[PDB]
């Protein structure tokens, strides 16, 4: 069987913020929150993943106040809570999922100090997050049907010609949105869940469900709560339409991210 | 290459175009400004239909064949236009991508 | 015989190639083992002789045909067969040395290189590195041709280990990772030829080391970075399985979920 590890880690989410211990007080029940990524070796945004299935700054326990949506999310040492408030699964989709609740750690709001909560599973941006210690998002060209890439002018997306186009550019932030480099306020969304959709440039304002997105092993862009993929509508690219559609695996729906 | 076929019937009919291709690699649609009608991917298992025909309109495709379909059902005088197919492959140009078109057919409903 | 997967360059497209690497990732492990979204080859520990093996046959356009054999382990190229002779990397070790007798068992001459199948040892017998080796579809078909006439006395040393350079990465390192496919299809796209930038190849050498970090990792959060690169020099670091899922599509076996 593999090793576990226990690597000490950020954990970046909502708009590239880091999951914070608020004002490095670690007292029992004090608000865990989204704050801009420290770079030094402060304990309050540093995270042990621990083999027992616990998140640990400086020693003690990322806890849940309760198992119903809303409540919201402390630091606690890890043996007086509730052992079942401790325990996290970190999935490879960005979600951090309280087994005992089925509740979601979620960042209900994007400012900085948002207290984090625990939610319902949406699989929205607003619950997406990362483990890493890179705090900044990873700018990319995204390539797809007939090598085009993808490209941002103002609300529409469409796929075009390469060429090294800040508008071809493209920031995947830790909470799973896709971002044109030249406004990081505004996200690659999806209106709604319907097939056919046309997918768009609007704010990251409501962290939505149809924001958030995760680069399947397949070669496909998927769109978590709908579970359809990014798809060139019919595969011509003149249409300059991106839209949501069941996976079929053809080429229109085939990207790669060429960093 | 691509050449149209099967292209008068009056209001409700039914009319099947064909599209005989020389040489699979293709997605294929139809157009009818010119507007987009009905697409098909390469292999199919993806066809995506313009809004205004949707639920009339069927694209079909047969790659051991190499002939595009498009079946007209419940036509209107709106659909009175030319109709052209059209395919997409992987090539360079200045698109980036190759554009094959057809001579066009005519219909009149 | 060992499951076949052919492959031409004579009218290749983008769409022929694409089925061509499917095909030889199916053949090279059954899909079940999966590690957080990536697939992984077979534990060379358990797997049978008669399953250890898989042969890919290139063509050209003059016909010239040559078939590689590959390890599904580690999807790497071990040897080839042109006409009735059969060649062999330097085994590393005595059992890949006994399992390399069960290829091409019909062929009357057999030989093994003095040396291995790494790219370093490639590149010093090639007189260059895959960083000015050209790939692409021409490059692949100058390497089927110089493969075939090595039995004859036609191809010299430096052009054999640039056609084994050739072969390996178009072959075996686009099954490793779709990237690398991704980069070998835009080359057959546009019918150029090109030498891979440094993200493929930082990939192609930090292969091993993704697959023991993605495999021992905790929920996809890695032990230690690994540093990869991007199309320019640029260095960036890695924590998490999750940028790699879309990179990387199988994984040599390290060890037990
Ligand atoms: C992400 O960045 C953080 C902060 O730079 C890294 O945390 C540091 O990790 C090292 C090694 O894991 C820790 O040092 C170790 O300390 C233990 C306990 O004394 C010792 O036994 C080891 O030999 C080693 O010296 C260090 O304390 C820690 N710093 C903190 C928590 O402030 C972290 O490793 C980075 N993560 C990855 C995956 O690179
Ligand atoms: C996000 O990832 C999680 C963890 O891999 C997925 O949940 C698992 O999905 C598989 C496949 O359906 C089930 O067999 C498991 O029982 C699920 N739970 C666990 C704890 O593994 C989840 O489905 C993913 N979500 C989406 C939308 O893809
Ligand atoms: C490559 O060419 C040879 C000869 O034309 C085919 O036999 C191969 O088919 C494969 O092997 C046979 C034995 C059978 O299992 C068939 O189902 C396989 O597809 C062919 N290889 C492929 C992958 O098509
Ligand atoms: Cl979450
Ligand atoms: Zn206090
Ligand atoms: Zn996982
Ligand atoms: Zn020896
Ligand atoms: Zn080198």
């Amino acid at each position: 069987v593999c090793m576990d590890p226990e690597p000490i880690v950020r954990i970046v989410g909502r708009n590239g913020l880091c999951v914070d211990v608020r004002d490095g007080r670690f007292h029992n029940g004090n608000a865990i929150q989204l704050w801009p990524c420290k770079s030094n070796t402060d304990a309050n945004q540093l995270w042990t993943l621990k083999r027992d299935n616990t998140i640990r700054s400086n020693g003690k326990c990322l806890t849940t106040y309760g198992y119903s949506p809303g409540v919201y999310v402390m630091i606690y040492d890890c043996n007086t809570a509730a052992t079942d408030a401790t325990r996290w699964q970190i999935w490879d989709n960005g979600t951090i999922i309280n087994p005992r609740s089925s509740l979601v750690l979620a960042a209900t709001s994007g400012n900085s100090g948002t207290t984090l909560t625990v939610q319902t599973n949406i699989y929205a941006v607003s619950q997406g997050w990362l483990p890493t210690n890179n705090t900044q998002p990873f700018v990319t060209t995204i390539v797809g049907l007939y090598g085009l890439c993808l490209q941002a002018n103002s609300g529409q997306v469409w796929i075009e010609d390469c060429s090294s186009k800040a508008e071809q550019q493209w920031a995947l932030y830790a909470d799973g949105s896709i971002r044109p480099q030249q406004n990081r306020d505004n996200c690659l969304t999806s209106d709604s869940n319907i097939r056919e959709t046309v997918v768009k440039i609007l704010s990251c304002g409501p962290a939505s469900s149809g924001q958030r997105w995760m680069f399947k092993n397949d070669g496909t862009i998927l769109n978590l709560y709908s579970g359809l993929v990014l798809d060139v509508r019919a595969s011509d690219p003149s249409l300059k339409q991106i839209i949501l559609y069941p996976l079929h695996g053809d080429p229109n729906q085939i990207w790669l991210p060429l960093f | 290459q691509l050449a149209e076929s099967g292209g008068l019937v009056q209001a409700g009919g039914s009319l099947r175009l064909s599209c005989a291709a020389s040489g699979s690699d293709y997605a294929m649609g139809w157009f009818r400004e010119r507007d987009f009608v009905a697409g098909i991917t390469s292999s199919g298992g993806g066809t995506y239909y313009a809004d205004s025909v949707k639920g009339r309109f069927t694209i079909t495709r047969d790659n051991y064949k190499n002939t595009l379909y498009l079946q007209m059902d419940s036509l209107k005088p709106e659909d009175t236009a030319v109709y052209y197919c059209k395919g997409t492959a992987d090539g360079s140009s200045s698109l980036g991508y190759l554009e094959v078109w057809g001579q066009g057919t005519l219909v009149t409903v | 015989q060992y499951p076949i997967i052919n492959f031409t360059t004579a009218g290749a497209t983008v769409q022929s190639y694409t089925n061509f690497i499917r095909a030889v990732r199916g053949r090279l492990t059954t899909g079940a083992d999966v590690r957080h979204e990536i697939p992984v080859l077979p534990n060379r520990v358990g797997l049978p002789i008669n399953q250890r093996f898989i042969l890919v046959e290139l063509s050209n356009h003059a016909e010239l045909s040559v078939t590689l054999a590959l390890d599904v382990t580690n999807a790497y190229v071990v040897g080839y067969r042109a006409g009735n002779s059969a060649y062999f990397f330097h085994p590393d070790n005595q059992e890949d040395a006994e399992a390399i007798t069960h290829l091409f068992t019909d062929v009357q001459n057999r030989y093994t290189f003095a040396f291995g199948g790494n790219y370093d040892r490639l590149e010093q017998l090639a007189g260059n590195l895959r960083e000015n080796i050209e790939l692409g579809n021409g490059p692949l078909e100058e390497a089927i041709s110089a493969l075939y006439y090595y039995s004859t006395g036609g191809t010299q040393l430096p052009t054999l280990a640039r056609s084994f350079i050739i072969c390996i990465q178009m072959i075996s390192e686009a099954a490793r990772f779709q990237y690398i496919e991704g980069e070998m299809r835009t080359r057959i796209r546009y019918n150029r030829r090109s030498a891979p930038d440094p993200s493929v190849i930082t990939l192609e050498n930090s292969w091993g080391r993704l697959s023991t970090a993605i495999q021992e990792s905790n929920q996809g959060a890695f032990a230690s970075p690994i540093q990869l690169q991007r199309r320019n020099g640029s260095k960036f670091s890695v924590y998490d399985v999750s940028i790699l899922i879309p990179i990387i599509a199988l994984m040599v076996y390290r060890c037990a979920p």
